[PDB]
């Protein structure tokens, strides 16, 4: 499986349609963007309203695979006391700094500026 | 469709990502060393970013230059194409899986097997990708399993070969997984040339005396390897065939 391209794109879920960015950015490496709206929408009629990173991988032979990533802090919020002790256990397969307490602070201090409000460590 | 153009990547631009959303954007695309965000309209963002208003289907336009991939005897269609000719027709959607037939190993691997395929023989189809190989097989009238490491593209395959009114059995595994299902008198592996050559032995293991091993996903320049590792394992050289930079080799045990 020879790849020709990877495209990192980023949409809302359930919303994918065959306008740009999706048309051209797989509709120049000629996969079918269809499929992909389709497959794409499919794996994400779920998360309601979000906003979901997803990288395309395309093959020489114009088939495509597709894995996305998890949405941001922001939206992944909807105040509250602590539980972003119960978010930043549902945010490291969903962040970079597996300091579990490193996150902790850096989600909650944004979770507060959103602003959902403080009780935690 | 209107273009905002941003500079910097996706993740030099996180903080304000939502914001273009929240602003009406339909979807991002990360592009070189820019980040595009499409809008029915221009809105006037403080992002400091550039608006382009952008040619306008993107849905007649990939179909429009895809054609029928002709490997005799057969015709790789997509479900939309229309074919006269006397080629036994592959009908096959270009989706999530390799195997669409717009590869030169795909299509290699087709005419190998119209050479090679006795009426009757069981075929394994390793590293099944869409199913089109073991599709092939069954029209050829051979009794086929296709196995494949990667689980997500066999319900693929089993509705690629819904489509053509046949089946084979797919199943998730290697080569291991196919030995209870065999011996097979025929192999067909579109793969790469280092797996073949860490197989070979087990190519023979796979096959009843007088089987053939059809291998191909073989890069010219990395043929020696497998050349070599079929040698190591017995096997004894048929034709070899060649499309673009590559081959496909195939051997009688
Ligand atoms: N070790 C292995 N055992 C079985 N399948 C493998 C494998 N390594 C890779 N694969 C699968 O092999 C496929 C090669 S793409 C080839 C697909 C198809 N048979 C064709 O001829 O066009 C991929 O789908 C990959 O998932």
């Amino acid at each position: 499986k020879k790849v020709v391209a990877v495209v990192k794109l980023q949409l809302p879920a359930g919303k994918a349609t065959p306008a740009p960015p999706v048309g051209p950015a797989l509709g120049q490496h000629g996969a079918n963007i269809m499929e992909f709206v389709a497959a794409f929408n499919a794996a994400t009629a779920n998360m309601g309203d979000a906003i979901v990173p997803v990288e395309i991988t395309i093959y020489a032979d114009r088939s495509f695979t597709f894995v996305t990533k998890t949405p941001p802090a922001s939206y992944l919020i909807r105040i509250t006391w602590e539980q972003v002790l119960e978010i930043a256990k549902q945010k490291m397969p969903d962040l970079n700094t597996t300091d579990l307490e490193a996150a902790a602070r850096m989600i909650a201090g944004s979770a507060r500026s959103m602003g959902v409000e403080v009780v935690g460590a | 469709m209107w273009v905002y153009r941003l500079k910097g990547t996706l993740e030099a631009l996180d903080p304000i990502l939502p914001g273009l959303f929240d602003g009406g954007a339909r979807g991002l695309w990360e592009r070189e060393g820019e980040v595009w965000a499409f809008f029915p309209a221009p809105v006037d963002l403080p992002y400091e970013g550039v608006w382009e208003e952008v040619g306008d289907d993107w849905l007649e336009a990939w179909r429009r230059d895809l054609k029928p991939a002709l490997a005799p005897p057969f015709v790789v269609l997509a479900p939309w194409h229309t074919w006269e000719g006397a080629e036994i027709p592959l009908v096959i959607e270009p989706g999530m899986a390799f195997g669409t037939g717009h590869h030169e190993t795909t299509r290699l691997a087709l005419k190998a097997l119209a050479r090679h395929l006795r009426p009757g023989d069981k075929v394994l189809d390793l590293g099944t990708g869409s199913g089109v190989l073991a599709i092939a097989a069954e029209k050829l009238g051979g009794k086929a399993l296709g196995v494949d490491i990667d689980p997500m593209v066999l319900p693929q395959a089993e509705a690629n070969a819904k489509r053509n009114g046949v089946r084979p059995r797919f199943l998730e595994g290697s080569l291991e997984a196919a030995l209870p299902f065999g011996p097979f008198d025929l192999l067909v592996a579109n793969l790469y040339a280092e797996l073949h050559a860490a197989l070979a032995p087990r190519y023979r293991e796979a096959l009843v005396p007088g089987g053939r091993a059809l291998l191909t996903g073989i890069l010219k320049d990395r043929a020696p390897l497998v050349r070599e590792a079929m040698a190591g394992a017995g096997f004894r050289p048929l034709e070899e065939a060649a499309e673009g930079e590559w081959v496909l080799l195939a051997y009688g045990r």
